DNA sequence: GCAGACACTACGAGTACATA
DNA sequence: TTTTTTTTATGTACTCGTAGTGTCTGC
């Protein structure tokens, strides 16, 4: 039947196998599930990667859908997590047993870097006390948020970006699945504007197909807004090669006409920089400038300012670069 | 029969009423269709419709009745604590959907829970709208509205469809604004109307403002550049004049001269300073002296968003552009 | 039944195969075979041994006794200052038969997490009924006990365990679950475990389950390397003013999917205990600071750090 | 009462200076269909005054009416704060930064309350209610943040004043939302015309040199020279040309506090000017205004070729107090830089 | 449309009360035979299995089945100003959200129509084994809750043991042990008061005493409570409504381990 | 110079609570009929009437009109000092700034004495226009009071519907709505209860909830409560308070929403 | 049958601190 | 060889004092 979802919502890796990208950490925690000697997990990683996806794909190949409500207790950063949970329904359900079916329980602790270190502390010989009758996943986006004693504790898979070569399969089945009109640049415009995250990439997918109807590059850049690849090179063309007026007039037309941002300009324009074989003493110059405008822009200032400073801080540096020779 | 200012008057009260935004308004056009409609994040600068577009799409979505029943709106003029967001936000997620419009429209099997002014909302109380947002996302949707987006955190940012705002081109403001002044019945010219979409700056709400001003000011006549100009604040181009040959002189008590006449005179120092800008970038000195003069306009720019004082970063940047301009000479 | 893991499979139940902290260990050993041991804390790094010392010392010293005898008290308890009134004091005044150089222990786990009225309340219950019972303290952080009950107790400090201490275990461990392995591939376990038996244990048990075989290839594709052995060569290099090679690092950390936050926090660590000029490590420490007061206002992009590194590096050129 | 509440004008029509202001601030809010106002400009231009024009153009005359209110407002921390609101029958004025950083709260539950209710009678009162918030420049980023939405939601049943002195504190949502009207300051000619006319209301007589200098002593501020010429008619009944204008205390002091700091350069002088600073500080000066009149009188001892480097190194520390929260830092350190910066001026 | 009326007032508060700290939110299954309540507590450890038939009611109509899962502490505020005395309806109509709770007022005049909004959890039936047990025992229960509350003060886990001579209730705690052994008191002039053994088999299992008081706040229900015990399945607090139906309380072992010595 | 003796002590410690948190100050208005009492809140929605005449004291003396105004953060703390059922008398000189009551100390043996400063407060009497509402009722004081303690377990703001068959209580929220409805309680014993009807027009007014519940602080006072509402004019809450005088409410209605077609 | 006493838990209030 | 005090905005945790209230004792 069909559902009202969205495709980062209608489309998850229920099983294990549906998973695309960490293929080793996948395996050792199947293996770890077909040998009955599943350990504390800690799993962490930049989001989007499919750390949740991975816990809830374990925990329905575990248990059954009859046992599944006594079986795991899923605790989230939306739920109370103070030290008296941890004191109270965590520690109940980690010395007791089960009802209908005997086994090993499950505690999925998500966000666990939400959590305060008095609860993480009493979480300590919640966890290693009752090895044997529970098992404790957490999960979370900063490990340094998390006590060593709980690092220590469990053992660590980091969930790291999904590279875009892995990106491609998923992605053409959410297509497939959905019928949508992509060509190969709508491809490469999605696994470049994700930059490790699927979810993402199925927002950007479900907008672009919503927007206009089909999936190209010129598509995914306008419902996006972000510049093209084209334009940072004429950006920084301009901004090396001529007079401040030109180049201020340039960038002001090309920003006008494409409708453009300047964090994403200044994103492109730094990732441009390291690129171009600069002098040391200019690149970390730029760097400083560019740091300094990007900081700039998250109060409320005015644009034109802070994209002229961007047009200043290349043309202090073309004497330079010359006169380097 | 009660008056009511323009910006509300003239408020969007459907999707094809919203000017500019043309893919989140083609989104919500196929969510009104029947299309599954995701999370959605709006972010832009000020005045450029990002409240209003999503108050259409929910009372096109639901219409009059339904309203109060599928949309939660919760901004900063109301507490948004941690526990807010556990309680109030989450129990709201959990509720069933059902009642249906009696017009016999299509209704849209989930709920709205528009958070507006999620910059205010602290990273604690962000962190517990994660689960909220996957689990119930069967019943419900959510739409955060800001201005920065990078005071949303990253798990909110992916778990959301971004949509930025553009400032509104002067052709679409202008066809706005005009029609507008059409309905009415007040005439401006196009120098006028001209001068109010280079002042708006892509804000329409202040646009929608200077032109109802402007109409109440000139009483019903026509709207010149002269009205638009003066109800604007624009600092007078001979201040400006007077500011370069005093920077020019190599002299701080003419400097000082002219800073204390704009502080008295009242002139806004964000407004002075986007016209020493404009000045700056459009004349005939070098590229070393303005690209100096316009980072010093960057940082002036930067503290007075912080609050710090005018007439100091005023004389700062004054002296700044002095030592530029005597440096030469 | 459910085989547990081999961290609490291969738990130490006596004090001779706790591996590590040799000369403490060999005293708690005498202290367990002849008796009257004092009040202990002993601190020291997570993964090192101290709640299995203090389990193995009351189980020696005890032995049948234990159920009557010992009372332990976890961070998951409430330890509170009415548990210190009325539970602990309560048990230091119970009268239990023992043998002759044999008290009751009260095993205060983590004392990190019990407050400041509550250690005061434990001080003099800890010098009245010292003829009857004895306390056994572990803890991490050692500043937070304060100084009342540390002058109360005999403080033992144990270090990092070393390369061979962990190799020692591993290969007990090796032997007892007929585990094949090749050299390079304990190296590689010794390098992931960064002086934590724990760790060493759960990659080494990761690596035996995911792979079947333990080389350098096999740990390294589930375990990772240590995050501050690639930030001390950055911090190096943004030393001698070398922003390439400081940014390559710091892409490199950036594609692993590091978030800024541990970034920073790593750079700071580095810096903490960098050997350079002081008034050089003390600016690039205020410039980490203003770097990481952005990065927690919200803006914490790839440009940011390379406005951080390129920041370090000028404040060489800067004298 | 004093010459500056005796004869401060009523009605628009009765202004003596910013007469075409006026005729459009009375054309403005005829209709009732006005939007929201920020009246901006220096201090003593007469804001407030034709805040209370506009008020009077658009009731009757029982805004004059006042009487004070007192609210008392629950923190999240449960600490009962108490505010005081200036309240007619037509209108409400408020100052949410008595309350200090909890001025989010006052704007969330204060405001949101008068805004949320409708008037009782709506035949002697129009259909709108006002509410005058002053000082909004004072406020943090947070309350002007919780502003924006009841001045969208609840504009057809209660309009917004929003009264301040400098435009660049207050946030551009808010700024987005309501008409800046600007007051600029009186000139030395409008002063001496309102000066004159009040000596003439008050049967004196005042001489132009004598009403010049009060002109530019108060540095165009009328409220300051309608201070200092009734302290010049206590202190001497016949109006010289050359009579002695009195002085404010901290103004003198902020002076001599510059002067010990051009007088030497060492860390003790330094101890004894953060002792001064601290007298400045405790009467509860404002550390923006003490640097400006540290830089009003550094500049004076200094030379044409350092003048620009103490002005930048003073708006840098002032931005860098607005950024902190402990003033005497980074005053100290403003008085330190200068102190090397002229000790190595007067060295070389 | 679903219609059930409560004939008495009191069924209700005295359900809720048993249940207001220990179910989170109540799972309504409504179908002809009745309305059934099968929902696990906050810490996943107790079950609460409630069955209310459809004869028990004043008048009780059902069409299409339902299952109604609505908030526990919102349907604890509008039961306090409930009567002892009147009748109680409960509506709900076939694709709508609001939960209709119509009844009278202690003073007895007035209508009190109170709506509470449907919750919409995708809850997983859990699958009850309906197995035989090793001990059953027959036992008053105000003796049930009298015993538990006494062994409160002593300890926090009682070791609760059934044989063939009767059922047994220990507590070690801090300041000792307590150890009550009550059996065969069915010899009184009463009928609920009595101690009846029908099962063979011993078992001794470990339970938390913060969820078996909780389940003895149902002793106004009934005034003989059914335990059941056996060495697998966990203890079932059975109470047996006369005329409306009946309440199955079900709780899960401690974990305990033998000291190696 | 003023003097009054009240009968009770329970007739000013049940009325002052009531005002503690209602109004900041408490303006006795002295004159030869009696002693008036009318003051604003200082959000400009309540307004409370409070008149005692001079017959119901045991002894009264008034030779000028004075007016004195005393702070509630100040005779709340001595109320509870007071005892019961003792005797309470209020004196005020003409020209001194103090006003001075004298009871009895609660172990009943000693004279005690408490001194408060008079605060002087420029304030005009707003003047009720005592119109003829568009419906009158009648409703118990006890019960009332129960009324709006259960709507504000639902919302933060009730509606009033009065038409002719009775009172209609109602709160949309966030959990549901409750509705009730008194109508013909006639036929009781008590005379207190009889419910009553005595308008005709129609009228539905919504209310803040704070101040109703702050208006049913003053129910052990009066056996009765009278009700009028009408379409512009704020809602009265009357109580006819024992022998001595009558007690009077205001309360201005909420804003309406744009619910135009 | 109703007034006084006993401990019971829920709730209001004050305070500290949050890193390595 | 030298010691007084309240500001930072939430969130959590701890600790202590207080007040309705269910239940027991008694004439
Ligand atoms: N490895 C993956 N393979 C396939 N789909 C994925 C993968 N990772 C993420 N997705 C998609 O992204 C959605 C969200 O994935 P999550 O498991 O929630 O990511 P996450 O690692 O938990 O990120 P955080 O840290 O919780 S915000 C899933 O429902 C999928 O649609
Ligand atoms: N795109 C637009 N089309 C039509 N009217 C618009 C548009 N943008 C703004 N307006 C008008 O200006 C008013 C302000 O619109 P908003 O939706 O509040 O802008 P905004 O994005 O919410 O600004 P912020 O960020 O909240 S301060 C609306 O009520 C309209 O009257
Ligand atoms: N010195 C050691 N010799 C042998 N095994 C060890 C040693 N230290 C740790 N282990 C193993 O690691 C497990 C955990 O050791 P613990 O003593 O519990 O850690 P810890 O020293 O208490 O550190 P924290 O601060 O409590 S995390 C033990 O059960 C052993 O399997
Ligand atoms: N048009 C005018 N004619 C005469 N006096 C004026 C006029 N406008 C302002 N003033 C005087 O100048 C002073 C300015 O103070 P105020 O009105 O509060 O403005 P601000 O709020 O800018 O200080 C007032 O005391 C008032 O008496
Ligand atoms: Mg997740
Ligand atoms: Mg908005
Ligand atoms: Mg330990």
């Amino acid at each position: 039947k069909i559902r009202n979802l969205p495709w980062v919502e209608k489309y998850r890796p229920q099983t294990l196998n549906d998973l695309i990208s960490h293929q080793d950490i996948l395996s050792t925690i199947q293996k770890f599930i077909n040998e009955d000697r599943l350990p504390h997990l800690l799993l962490y990683g930049p989001p989007g990667t499919g750390k949740t996806s991975t816990i809830l794909a374990c925990a329905k190949q575990l248990y059954k859908d009859k046992e599944f409500g006594s079986m795991v207790l899923e605790l989230n950063a939306s739920d109370d997590r103070g030290i008296d949970i941890i004191r109270g329904p965590i520690l109940s359900f980690a010395s007791t047993r089960t009802i209908f079916k005997k086994g090993f329980k499950l505690v999925i602790l998500d966000e666990a870097d939400a959590m305060t270190q008095d609860a993480q502390n009493a979480l300590r010989r919640v966890i290693e006390k009752f090895t044997e009758n529970t098992r404790f996943c957490l999960i979370c986006n900063y490990l340094s948020k998390i006590i060593p004693a709980l690092q220590s504790r469990c053992t660590r898979f980091r969930f790291g970006p999904l590279t875009p070569e892995l990106m491609v399969p998923r992605l053409e089945h959410v297509v497939e699945e959905e019928k949508v009109d992509i060509s190969e640049d709508g491809m490469k415009a999605l696994v470049t504007l994700s930059s490790g995250d699927m979810r993402r990439a199925l927002n950007i997918l479900q907008s672009t197909n919503m927007a206009f109807g089909k999936v190209t590059e010129e598509t995914v850049y306008t419902c996006t807004g972000h510049p093209l690849k084209s334009d940072i090179a004429n950006i920084l063309d301009w901004m090396l090669n001529q007079d401040f007026t030109t180049a201020y007039r340039n960038i002001t037309e090309l920003k006008t006409l494409k409708g453009l941002a300047l964090h994403d300009i200044l994103t492109e324009i730094h990732l441009f920089v390291h690129r171009v074989d600069f002098p040391s003493s200019v690149r970390i110059h730029l760097l400083t400038k560019m740091a300094d405008i990007e900081y700039r822009l998250s109060v409320g200032t005015n644009e034109k300012i802070q994209l002229s400073s961007l047009i200043a801080a290349f043309q202090v540096t073309r004497d330079l670069i010359v006169a380097e020779a | 029969a009660k008056p009511v200012p323009w910006v509300e008057k003239y408020r969007p009260k459907c999707v094809d009423e919203v000017a500019f935004q043309e893919e989140v308004v083609a989104v919500l056009k196929k969510s009104l269709e029947g299309a599954d409609l995701p999370n959605l994040l709006f972010y832009g600068p000020p005045g450029t419709g990002k409240t209003s577009t999503i108050l259409a799409a929910a009372r096109e979505l639901f219409g009059p009745e339904l309203f109060r029943l599928r949309v939660l709106e919760l901004n900063a003029s109301d507490e948004r604590g941690i526990q807010v967001v556990r309680e109030k936000v989450k129990n709201f997620a959990q509720l069933t959907v059902s009642g249906s419009r009696s017009d016999g429209k299509p209704c849209p099997p989930f709920k709205i829970v528009i958070l507006d002014e999620a910059d205010s909302m602290t990273s604690a109380a962000q962190a517990a709208l994660r689960r909220t947002m996957e689990k119930e996302s069967k019943t419900t949707r959510f739409c955060l509205i800001c201005n920065y987006v990078s005071r949303i955190i990253e798990p909110l940012t992916s778990r959301c469809s971004k949509f930025r705002f553009k400032p509104l081109s002067d052709k679409i403001q202008q066809q706005r604004l005009l029609d507008i002044a059409k309905k009415e019945n007040v005439k401006i010219s196009d120098e006028g109307i001209a001068y109010l979409v280079k002042v708006s700056e892509g804000d329409l709400r202040k646009a929608i403002t200077f032109l109802q001003s402007a109409t109440r000011l000139t009483g019903g006549k026509e709207i010149t550049e002269k009205v638009i100009t003066d109800i604007a604040g624009v600092i007078p181009a001979e201040k400006i004049d007077g500011v370069f040959a005093a920077c020019q002189s190599g002299s701080f008590d003419k400097l000082e001269a002219v800073v204390k006449d704009l502080i008295d005179e009242g002139h806004a120092a964000t407004q002075l300073v986007n016209q020493l800008h404009d000045v700056v970038v459009e004349n005939n000195l070098s590229d070393k002296q303005k690209s100096i003069i316009t980072e010093k306009l960057a940082e002036v720019d930067k503290c007075l968003a912080d609050g710090a004082d005018e007439h100091l970063q005023l004389i700062s940047l004054c002296a700044t552009v002095m030592q530029q301009l005597s440096q030469n000479c | 039944h459910y085989e547990l893991p081999w961290v609490e499979k291969y738990r130490p139940v006596k004090l001779n195969e706790i591996v590590g902290n040799e000369d403490t260990v060999s005293r708690l050993e005498v202290f367990a075979r002849e008796g009257n041991v004092p009040n202990i804390i002993i601190a020291g790094p997570p993964g090192t041994g101290k709640t299995t010392s203090i389990l193995c010392l009351a189980r020696a010293l005890l032995g049948p006794a234990l159920k009557d005898a010992m009372l332990e008290l976890n961070a998951s308890n409430d330890r509170g200052i009415d548990v210190v009134r009325n539970k602990i004091k309560m048990f230091a005044q119970q009268k239990v038969t023992l043998p002759k150089g044999r008290h009751k222990i009260i095993i205060l786990d983590e004392a990190d997490s019990m407050t400041d009225g509550a250690q005061q309340a434990l001080r003099r219950t800890m010098e009245i009924y010292s003829k009857t019972t004895r306390f056994a303290l572990a803890c991490n952080a050692s500043d937070k006990i304060i100084e009342p009950i540390q002058s109360r107790c005999a403080v033992l400090r144990y270090t990092k365990l070393t390369d061979a201490q962990i190799l020692t275990r591993l290969m007990n461990v090796i032997e007892k679950e007929r585990v094949p392995y090749t050299d390079d591939g304990l190296e590689a376990i010794i390098f992931t475990a960064q002086g934590d038996m724990r760790q060493a244990l759960n990659n080494l048990q990761s690596t035996f389950s995911g792979f079947g075989f333990i080389n350098s290839e096999n740990v390294f594709k589930v375990c990772d390397e240590p995050h501050p052995l690639l930030v001390k060569e950055m911090i190096q290099h943004c030393v001698n003013a070398n922003i390439d090679e400081a940014y390559k690092i710091l892409a490199h950390l950036w594609h692993l999917g590091y978030s800024p936050e541990d970034i920073i926090g790593n750079i700071f660590r580095v810096c903490k205990t960098f050997q350079m000029a002081e008034y050089l490590k003390l600016e690039f420490i205020k410039e980490i600071g203003y770097t990481h007061m952005k990065i927690a206002e919200g803006v914490n992009s790839l440009l940011q750090m390379a406005g951080l590194l390129a920041r370090l590096c000028q404040k060489t050129m800067a004298p | 009462s004093l010459w500056v509440d005796k004869y401060r004008p009523c009605s628009l029509g009765r202004l003596d200076y910013h007469k075409e202001q006026a005729a459009q601030l009375r054309n403005l809010v005829q209709c009732g269909d006005f939007p929201h106002l920020l009246v901006y400009g220096p201090s003593g231009a007469g804001k407030k005054t034709r805040i209370m024009c506009i008020l009077r153009e658009l009731y009757g005359v029982g805004v004059e009416k006042l009487r004070i209110e007192h609210q008392t407002i629950t923190t999240p921390s449960k600490k009962k704060i108490e505010i005081s609101t200036i309240a007619s029958n037509y209108h409400l004025e408020v100052n949410p930064s008595d309350a200090g950083n909890s001025d989010r709260v006052v704007i969330q539950e204060m405001l949101k309350t008068v805004a949320q209710s409708q008037q009782l009678e709506t035949n002697s009162q129009r259909d709108f209610k006002v509410v005058l918030l002053t000082e909004v420049d004072k406020l943090t980023k947070d309350a002007q943040h919780a502003l924006r939405r009841t001045m969208e939601k609840y504009m057809s049943t209660c309009r917004l004043i929003l009264c301040c002195n400098s435009t660049s504190k207050v946030i551009p949502p808010i700024r987005s939302r309501c008409l800046a009207v600007r007051v600029p300051a009186p000139s030395i000619e409008d002063i001496c015309h309102v000066l004159s006319t009040v000596c003439k209301k008050e049967g004196l007589n005042l001489p132009s040199q004598l009403a010049h200098r009060l002109a530019e002593k108060s540095c165009r501020n009328l409220r300051k020279a309608l201070l200092m010429c009734e302290a010049c008619r206590v202190q001497q009944y016949p109006f010289t040309a050359d009579q002695e204008i009195p002085e404010t205390d901290w103004e003198v002091y902020l002076r001599e506090t510059a002067n010990a700091i051009v007088s030497q350069q060492t860390p003790q002088r330094l101890l004894e000017v953060r002792g001064r600073l601290y007298e400045l500080l405790t009467h509860c000066i404002p550390p923006e205004i003490i640097m400006k009149g540290l830089l009003s009188e550094l500049l004076h001892n200094c030379d044409g070729q350092l003048k620009g480097e103490v002005a930048q190194m003073a708006a840098y520390y002032e931005h860098r107090l607005q950024l902190g929260s402990k003033a005497i830092y980074h005053l100290e350190a403003f008085v330190a830089k200068f102190m090397a910066l002229y000790k190595k001026f007067m060295e070389d | 449309m679903f219609e059930a009326r409560l004939v008495q007032g009191s069924i209700l508060k005295k359900v809720l009360e048993a249940l207001k700290d220990l179910i989170n939110e109540a799972c309504w299954d409504i179908s002809s035979s009745g309305v059934n309540l099968q929902s696990m507590d906050s810490s996943h450890v107790s079950l609460v299995q409630l069955t209310l038939r459809s004869e028990g009611f004043d008048t009780y109509r059902c069409d299409r089945n339902l299952a109604m899962g609505v908030n526990l502490t919102s349907m604890s505020k509008i039961l306090k100003c409930a009567g002892n005395e009147d009748i109680i309806t409960l509506r709900a109509e076939d694709n709508a959200d609001t939960l209709a709770l119509v009844f009278e007022a202690p003073n007895q005049e007035k209508v009190s129509d109170y709506e509470m909004k449907l919750m919409d959890l995708d809850v997983e039936q859990l699958g009850i084994p309906e197995q035989e047990y090793s001990c059953v025992v027959k036992m008053p229960s105000g003796e049930f809750a009298r015993i538990c509350r006494d062994l409160s003060h002593i300890g926090d886990a009682v070791v609760i043991s059934c044989a063939k001579d009767g059922v047994k209730f220990s507590a070690s705690g801090e300041l000792g042990n307590g150890n009550i052994k009550l059996s065969q008191t069915s010899n009184v002039d009463k009928e609920e008061e009595a101690v009846t053994i029908e099962m063979n088999e011993p078992v001794q299992l470990t339970f938390a005493l913060r969820y078996l008081n909780f389940f003895t706040k149902a002793t106004p229900l009934s005034s003989t409570v059914t335990l059941s015990m056996s060495a697998d399945v966990p203890l079932v607090v059975e109470y047996k409504i006369a005329d409306m139906g009946h309440l199955k309380y079900y709780l899960a072992p401690k974990i305990e381990d033998e000291e190696g010595s």
